[PDB]
RNA sequence: CAAGGAACUCUGCAAAUUAACCCCGUAAGUUAGCGAGAAGGGGUGCUUAUGUAAAAGUAAGCCGCAGUGAAGAACGAGGGG
RNA sequence: AGCGAAAUUCCUAGUCGGGUAAAUUCCGUCCCGCUUGAAUGGUGUAACCAUCUCUUGACUGUCUCGGCUAUAGACUCGGUG
RNA sequence: ACCUCGAUGUCGACUCAUCUCAUCCUCGAGCUGAAGCAGGUUCGAAGGGUUCGGCUGUUCGCCGAUUAAAGAGAUACGUGAGUUGGGUUCAAACCGUCGUGAGACAGGUUGGUCCCUAUCUAUUGUGCCCGUAGGAAGAUUGAAGAGUGUUGCUUCUAGUACGAGAGGACCGAAGCGAGGACACCUCUUAUGCUCCAGUUGUAGCGCCAGCUGCACCGCUGGGUAGUAACGUGUCUAUUAGAUAAACGCUGAAAGCAUCUAAGUGUGAAACUAUCUCAAAGAUUAAUCUUCCCAUUUCGCAAGAAAGUAAGAGCCGUCAAAGACGAUGACGUUGAUAGGUUACAGGUGUAAGCAUAGUGAUAUGUUGAGCUGAGUAAUACUAAUUGCUCGAGGACU
């Protein structure tokens, strides 16, 4: 359960070619700016059409 | 293995969901992580439907899932359950309260989500 | 030899009597009556066999491709399509019953979708053998025992392809043989089959001519019951 | 596409029956089972009192334990088994359904029934 | 299951009080030790005022069973301990009287001799 | 955790029946102290009254599937060195 | 002297008697006891041993025969690393 | 004395077992000092299998019982980046001896550790980028694979052929079996930790009732869904061909004779397929069907701005799925989950009241009360007034 080597640099860029984010979903935020995200609140401190939300 | 934080157990989660359903009567707006809210919703719904019943039996089974606080104790949250919270609830089966998730937690990432009252 | 099956999912499992006094083991399958999308022949597409489309549903719940080829047939909005192999008795669009399929007492066959547990060790998967934790055991009681293959310089030192190991389990269609078939039920599009059935809710079931026992049929008794006050 | 689940009682409408007096444990009844010896169908009794009714419509099972010669017999039996007699001798006041601290209990001590 | 050298009693008077299964009958590794199953035997404790004495091995056929089975007609027949009866290398008893109850589906496989001194016969 | 009940294993490693209170009882040998808590067993709630200082205790009734009802509980016998 | 295949004995899987359907384990028996054996003490010795050991009861998931649930880890995710 | 002692984990037990036949059984067959039964010998033959206990650390070995039979040789007499440390090679102490003694005994006893986060190859399931020949949806055939390809007992033909008598068959069929694999949740068990309970004490709910916290999930009695099996169901093929050993026919060699030289066959669980399952990264990127597009005009129109209209991805409801990914249904005209309601289910006549009671208590109100998950209708809440990729045929 040993390591007999080292990792190379290069082998190592190919393993972390894997490594990436996931896509976030982009919504238009009607009544404010900063268009928000798919089932998020609203930009404005309020879901959407709703306000009951501050960003303190 | 050796001794640890026990982490989350039933028992545990229960009682969380007493204080927070006890919290969210006495306020109505609870901002908690989704899994909570999502769980605590359908117990919420529940104790809706048996206070809008309107009978003492059903006082001393909503007893046992709450908890004191000093603004509203079990009498005063409770009588107010039953004169103004309840009677707006009849005509409607089920869906009394909505939530909607907000920004994610600071320190962990987790789903925040409020939970308030709807018709 | 021709093949003669039809579509249902699994909807219970339960008992029921038959004469001289035993009891039968039923699933209950829900059953349908299949719309034929095609029958293939081997002067059309070079081998027998019949694709039916079946799981009916709403054409704006239907993909463009699709209702594109059942309007094609003149076909309904149907969810699966599935070819079975070698069979001939039948043509585009028909409506088939159970009846004129199969028997009341002969043996068929069934393939059905195994309950699907996910990542499951090799021990439930090819029925292993675990060892004891008495007389000093250690932390290893339920390990894989003996692995090794080749020891010195070089005797095997590997592992061979196809080792049985963990990995998936279940949610994968197998098939079970020489399983009697019990009786239908045209008005309701039900049928009850003898046996162990598998398949979760909504699950898959294909019901085919038994390969071993082709056209056997056997006088399957039953019990009705008439006391009642 | 339209599913109930209730097809398990649809089939199974043919089968039930309602002559079935109410019992689920500590009621004593007797049960008369019809044998046939290839013919001269025998009657056998089978006395006592249920132990434990689990099951579902056709699936409900009932346990019933005689004491002959010093040697207990507990066998289970199903509702629409043909051949079988079902009856009620005497029934008691019963405060727990299922019962297991019976299987082992002696004689000299009259179960209470009421009237 | 039934472990090896699994103890259990006599139901009639053979002169034997207590035996133990030393083998399974029939091809090993069956490991199944149910109701109906004829298997040798070695007699843990016989009275010596009896027929018979302990440590001699025989065969023996159970009658009843502490875990029972289920049977294919739906019902499960279940009994709360564990014995036996001794044959004497025949389908005839040893016990000129046999008691408790026995069943009827060893009917096919012989042993009618003793279904009529059985107490009664299930 | 059923059914077995040491059948796994050199091997009851480990788990595991028992204990707490009361009523009993207790073999052989003994260097007279023991052995021995031998072993082996049985009983333990509530209410009513009687109990004395409370009670230990007695009787009557009431229930349970259970009455050291939940926390802590003695493993045993025989032999050789 | 006493005692003895004895932790001391190669012959041995000693002999025999018992256990054991089944005992290179065990208890006593005979004494050529290769080197038992008398303050290196010989012989037994009552009770006891976190002493070695055998047979054995109750009891059991050590075995058939593993599986179920709970958490903790793992897995996934934000941070640290 | 050979690479290797700046280490080549070695005894035994369990587990993975695998391979091979110089095959033990099952099987085909030949021959016999092979009446039958029961045999013996021999060739082929690995498809499959080859028992459990007591003893010694023990594979060795002994014994007992049992099966169609209870094979053998190999892998560091395989298996400690699997377990045990059991005797054997720990210190400790001792027995007998040896040696005047430091200690030793290829004699013995008493006991006496078993460290390790997987970098790479490889393997199990598993997704991701590309692409399969304009872009997607599918339907796939199957080049090439995997699994299985065990076997006995009772009866009938049969006390029959055989044999003489006595004794006792050959085939097939029926039932009974063992074994293991796969699948299952109605019968049965086990779990069933936000289900129903009786439920003691303590501390509280200002007290009673009735509850809560803790005392294992306080204890104990059950148990819905679910999970498993100790529960249930299928399996032990058949067929065609190639056939081994073997048995052949015709037929020459060598006019006879001759299974062989040509030819013509039968024939083994071994082999090919017939059985079950997957499968085109199967670069030979295979085949088919449908769908969508070709929207002025500018380099091969080569995105020129519209870059699919087919559909898919992001997000969510989700669980049948689910390590995470992935599979699948649904997304407001939404029946996807949750909620509500109705039903079931079991737990088991709920509290309160009334009656009776001096009192533990008993009955009526009541099979009542309740229920994580079982069945389904209602949009009641959330699945958004959302975004992105996604085609102008590369060439004939």
């Amino acid at each position: 359960a040993v390591q007999q080597r080292r990792s190379s640099k290069h082998r190592r860029d190919k393993r972390r070619s894997h490594d990436a984010l996931t896509a976030q979903a982009l919504s238009v935020c009607q009544k404010c700016g900063k268009k928000k995200l798919f089932h998020r609140v609203c930009s404005c401190g309020m879901y959407g059409d709703l306000r009951v939300k501050k960003a303190y | 293995s050796y001794i640890n934080k026990p982490g989350k157990t039933s028992a545990w989660r229960v009682m969380t969901v007493r204080q927070q359903v006890s919290a969210v009567l006495a306020y109505g707006k609870i901002e908690t992580t989704l899994k909570k809210a999502k769980n605590t919703q359908k117990r919420l719904d529940k104790l809706i439907t048996l206070a809008k019943v309107d009978n003492f039996n059903n006082r001393r089974q909503v007893k046992k899932w709450l908890l004191n606080t000093n603004l509203f104790d079990v009498d005063q949250l409770m009588d107010h359950l039953f004169s103004k919270v309840a009677p707006k609830y009849e005509k409607t089966p089920g869906g009394y309260s909505r939530v909607l998730k907000l920004g994610p937690r600071r320190g962990d990432a987790t789903e925040m989500a409020i939970l308030q009252l709807t018709d | 030899m021709e093949i003669r099956g039809i579509f249902g999912v699994k909807v219970g499992m339960s008992q029921v009597f038959t004469t001289n006094n035993e009891r039968l083991p039923i699933t209950v399958i829900y059953c349908e009556p299949n719309q034929v999308a095609g029958v293939k022949t081997e002067a059309k597409d070079k081998y027998s066999a019949t694709l039916l489309s079946f799981d009916t549903v709403e054409n704006k719940k239907l993909n463009k491709p699709q209702q594109g080829f059942f309007e094609k047939n003149n076909l309904k909005p149907t969810k699966h399509l599935q070819e079975i192999r070698n069979m001939t008795g039948f043509e585009m669009g028909q409506q088939i019953t159970p009846q004129n399929l199969f028997q009341v007492g002969e043996y068929v066959d069934v393939s059905a979708i195994s309950k699907g547990r996910g990542f499951t060790g090799a021990i439930k998967r090819w029925n292993f053998k675990i060892g004891p934790l008495g007389h000093g055991a250690g932390y290893p009681h339920r390990f894989q025992g003996s692995v090794q293959a080749g020891r010195g310089g070089a005797s095997a030192q590997r592992v061979f392809k196809g080792k049985k190991m963990s990995g998936h389990y279940g949610h994968e269609k197998v098939t079970v043989q020489n399983l009697r078939i019990v009786g239908f039920d045209e008005a309701n599009m039900l049928v009850l089959v003898s046996g162990a059935i598998a398949g979760p809710e909504g699950g898959v079931v294909l019901i085919r001519t038994a390969k071993k026992k082709p056209g056997v049929v056997k006088p399957i008794e039953l019990a009705v019951q008439t006391e009642k006050a | 596409k339209i599913n109930k689940q209730a097809l398990i009682d649809l089939v199974e409408q043919k089968q039930l029956k309602a002559y079935v007096p109410e019992f689920s444990a500590g009621d004593e009844v007797n049960v008369a089972i019809k044998l046939k010896e290839k013919e001269k169908v025998r009657i056998q009794n089978f006395t006592g009192t249920v132990l434990r009714r689990r099951g579902k419509g056709i699936s409900e099972t009932f346990i019933v334990r005689k004491t002959t010669d010093g040697i207990p017999i507990e066998k289970n039996f199903q509702i629409h088994n043909p051949n079988i007699s079902i009856e009620l001798k005497r029934r008691g006041k019963v405060r727990r359904a299922y019962i297991s601290y019976m299987r082992e209990r002696s004689g000299k001590a009259a179960k209470i029934k009421e009237r | 299951m039934v472990s090896f050298m699994t103890r259990l009693n006599v139901a009639d008077n053979t002169g034997a009080k207590q035996v133990g299964i030393i083998k399974v009958l029939g091809s090993t590794r069956k490991r199944y030790a149910f109701l109906g199953d004829v298997v040798v035997v070695s007699v843990k404790d016989a009275i010596p005022s009896g027929m018979v004495k302990k440590g001699q091995v025989l065969r023996a056929v159970i009658v009843r069973t502490k875990k029972g089975q289920q049977r294919k007609d739906g019902t499960h027949l279940k009994f709360d301990d564990n014995a036996c009866v001794l044959i004497k290398e025949d389908k005839s008893p040893r016990g000129t009287r046999i008691f408790g109850p026995v069943a009827r589906e060893l009917r096919e496989r012989g042993y009618n001799k003793i279904l009529s001194l059985a107490v009664e016969v299930v």
